[PDB]
């Protein structure tokens, strides 16, 4: 998945997400973190949204 | 999203029975499909699901050694094969759309009735509920029919009003009993005939029968 | 291994009351990983509430689902009577093991209505058959909660009778039930008074109808 147009309005739980990398305002329309989901998949989430923060960290550990 | 399910079985105990279930697009690339049944008046069991992707399903514990559910990519088609069938296999089995992130059974199909019993599909039986001691109730009795459903109208559908048409209750003899009753005026009962249309689907059989006072 | 516990089984509500439904978990379901369903008699399941409070796909904004952990309730302001159905509940936190609520059953409530009683003998064509069927028939009432017992030359049947009931009419609000009396040609000729005697509430004193062969 390359960039980011519409964010995903739905939490998703933890447990569905593999792993997490970012994405940049520069070269690409908007700063997005983007989950790797458990089913393969990618999702664009929003950065500034405060279950996208508590599942990074979540990840990270 | 339309799930198409394949037509109602018929099984002996003991045997398997393959339910198939079409989803609308070659999309379970980012979907999967469940199961779920319902045995006659009563809730909802989970069965198992399977996500494409995965090449393999999940399967409640209580038919785990007994069901495989299968998905083939080419034809968007999920399946349900469930092994040593007894009677209380006797349900609508549904497939159901979910997310694998989510969960929630968000599309379903229309359902599949499969019937176990030893008993051999047979045409009912229609016998008339016939009028006598304001307003008289009159009907039929539709026995002895193997399996469900049975549809029934009256003068080709034009009475509605006043009618009741009972569930079928599953007699010891393992074949279904029901009856369609109406109330009508008293002063009609001469006046007007009265004929209930049954249509049992499966032995393809369709009967009148003329419900007169006496 | 989560299991889900709804209560009441029944909920009678007359139209325009509010419906509060309950689903209990054994566990604590994760990040609200659970939905409600409704089922009209004779239909698919239709998803009404997922991710514990969001409004599905299409429904009415008199539904509202809430709560987290193992307390949930489906809320339904003000009852509508096309609103007779069964509702459940379900967990998919575990991907591996879904799981479902037993049901509860809401209905419309409306004043209290006594039965017409009918009894039908057995026609002449099924006694040609080989059998007898003897039908009772109440028809139109309220509440669903019936007696129907069946003398047979006065004497107190017990086991040898089917009931069926309707589903709550959705014009009326009542119920109607048949209880058969099911025997074979010989055996309805063994004995003579056939009654049929219902109890109800809508009946100040328990109602008889009978015939003789």
């Amino acid at each position: 998945v390359t960039c980011c147009y519409n964010f995903t309005n739905r939490k998703i739980s933890v447990q569905r997400l593999a792993s997490y990398r970012r994405i940049t305002s520069s070269k690409c329309p908007k700063e997005a973190v983007i989950f790797k989901t458990i089913v393969a998949k990618e999702i664009c989430a929003d950065p500034k949204q405060k279950w996208v923060q508590d599942s990074m960290d979540h990840l990270d550990k | 999203v339309e799930l198409v399910q394949s037509g109602a079985e018929v099984k002996k105990p003991g045997s398997s029975v393959k339910v198939s279930c079409k989803a609308s697009g070659g999309t379970f690339s980012s979907y999967g499909i469940s199961w779920v049944r319902q045995a006659p008046g009563q809730g909802l069991e989970w069965m198992g699901g399977i996500i494409p992707i995965f090449g393999t399903a999940n399967y409640a514990q209580k038919f785990q050694g007994r069901v495989t559910i299968t998905a083939d990519e080419s034809t968007s088609t999920a399946y349900m094969e469930l092994s040593s069938l007894r009677s209380e296999d006797t349900a609508v089995y549904y497939c159901a759309r979910y997310d694998g992130i989510y969960g929630e059974l968000d599309f379903w199909g229309q359902g599949t009735l499969v019937t176990v019993s030893s008993a051999s599909t047979k045409g009912p039986s229609v016998f008339p509920l016939a009028p006598s001691s304001g307003t008289a109730a009159l009907g039929c009795l539709v026995k002895d029919y193997f399996p469900e459903p049975v549809t029934v109208s009256w003068n080709s559908g034009a009475l509605t009003s006043g009618v009741h048409t009972f569930p079928a209750v599953l007699q010891s003899s393992g074949l279904y009993s029901l009856s369609s009753v109406v109330t009508v005026p008293s002063s009609s009962l001469g006046t007007q005939t009265y004929i209930c249309n049954v249509n049992h689907k499966p032995s393809n059989t369709k009967v009148d029968k003329k419900v007169e006072p006496k | 291994e989560i299991v889900l516990t709804q209560s009441p089984a029944t909920l009678s509500l007359s139209p325009g009351e509010r419906a509060t439904l309950s689903c209990r978990a054994s566990q604590s379901v994760s990040d609200a990983y659970l939905a409600w369903y409704q089922q009209k008699p004779g239909q698919a399941p239709r998803l009404l509430i997922y991710d514990a409070s969001s409004r599905a796909t299409g429904v009415p904004a008199r539904f509202s689902g809430s709560g987290s952990g193992t307390d949930f309730t489906l809320t339904i302001s003000s009852l509508e009577p096309e609103d007779f159905a069964v509702y459940y509940c379900h967990q998919y936190i575990q991907l591996h093991s879904f799981t479902f609520g037993q049901g509860t059953k809401v209905e419309i409530k409306r004043t209290v209505a006594a039965p017409s009683v009918f009894i039908f003998p057995p026609s002449d064509e099924q006694l040609k058959s080989g059998t007898a069927s003897v039908v009772c028939l109440l028809n139109n009432f309220y509440p669903r909660e019936a007696k129907v017992q069946w003398k047979v030359d006065n004497a107190l049947q017990s086991g040898n009778s089917q009931e069926s009931v309707t589903e709550q009419d959705s014009k009326d609000s009542t119920y109607s039930l048949s209880s058969t009396l099911t025997l074979s040609k010989a055996d309805y000729e063994k004995h003579k008074v056939y009654a049929c005697e219902v109890t109800h509430q809508g009946l100040s004193s328990p109602v008889t109808k009978s015939f003789n062969r």
